[PDB]
């Protein structure tokens, strides 16, 4: 309505505004590696420690950034309570650079992951589909404000 | 002029007044320890939280150095 | 493909039929012609053989 777009847009959503500061980009990167080592310090054959990367990285970033609603703080009457921190970046406005750039890295994780568990197609598939099913589809243009039970 | 404050000595000043190598060596660990301290969040968490964040970081970095040997 | 897209900004509502109502019944014309400066212009007129 008109008075909750008013309360959405008479402060910046501090929720949701410091993905476009200095160092967000980088530290996906970083945090990627980190898990590489960890799960190599551990020790086991390669294919187990990327299929263990890859499901780590995509379940934290699905269970942070798309499974609950809502501020963690005060901001309004009520304003951003049925929205997703996916969905309050850049108040609204899909296929910005932020969006473009997340969107990438699930699938250049998977290339880069793809050429140690290729010889298995258990692993392959699980991880195709694991990728695409969770790091992919809830971050489309479509899925937006799409309520299910 | 004079007033009620109690003013307190810079550390420099406190180790003038009281006083070989040892000093070095202290001084050296004591930078280490505050490096490693203070760029974790050790004073925002309860005693269990650290304890636990502690023993993880040990266990890391002794089981990657006794694989880098 | 996904790196071609443009941003746009999500589609909003259509209006509704009680609302488009009170927009019209807001909205007022001006008259036909306009009535302030005849009374000043009529001498052509009332001096016309
Ligand atoms: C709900 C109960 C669930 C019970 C299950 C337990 C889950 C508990 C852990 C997850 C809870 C997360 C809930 C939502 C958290 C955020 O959204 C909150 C609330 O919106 N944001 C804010 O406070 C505003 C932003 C605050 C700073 C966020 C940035 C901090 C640094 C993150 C940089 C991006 C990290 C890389 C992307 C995610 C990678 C995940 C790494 C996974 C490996 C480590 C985790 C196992």
């Amino acid at each position: 309505t008109f008075e909750d777009e008013n309360d959405q847009q008479m402060l910046p959503n501090m929720n949701a505004t410091w993905v476009d500061q200095r160092g967000a980009w980088l530290i996906h990167i970083v945090v990627i590696v980190l898990l590489r080592l960890f799960y190599s310090l551990f020790g086991s054959t390669p294919k187990w420690t990327w299929t263990l990367t890859n499901m780590t990285y995509i379940i934290g970033f699905y269970i942070m950034f798309h499974l609950v609603k809502g501020t963690p703080f005060d901001f309004n009457g009520g304003a951003y309570d049925n929205l997703t921190m996916w969905e309050q970046i850049n108040d609204e406005t899909l296929y910005t650079p932020t969006r473009k750039f997340l969107l990438i890295v699930p699938i250049v994780l998977f290339l880069i992951s793809n050429q140690y568990y290729r010889n298995d197609m258990t692993l392959f598939l699980s991880n195709l589909a694991v990728t695409v099913l969770i790091g992919v589809v809830p971050k489309l243009g479509i899925t937006h404000r799409l309520r299910i039970s | 002029h004079k007033s009620s404050m109690v003013y307190i000595p810079t550390t420099k000043e406190a180790k003038r007044r009281n006083g070989g190598i040892l000093n070095t060596i202290e001084e050296v660990v004591e930078k280490l320890y505050w490096t490693y301290y203070i760029h974790l969040p050790f004073y925002l968490m309860a005693s269990f939280d650290s304890f636990f964040l502690h023993v993880f970081f040990l266990t890391i970095f002794s089981l990657s150095f006794f694989g880098i040997l | 493909i996904l790196l071609t897209r443009k941003s746009y900004k999500p589609p909003k509502r259509p209006l509704t039929e009680q609302e488009i109502d009170e927009l019209c019944d807001e909205w007022v014309p001006e008259p036909l012609v306009d009535p302030s400066a005849t009374d000043e212009q009529s001498w052509r007129v009332a001096k016309t053989p």
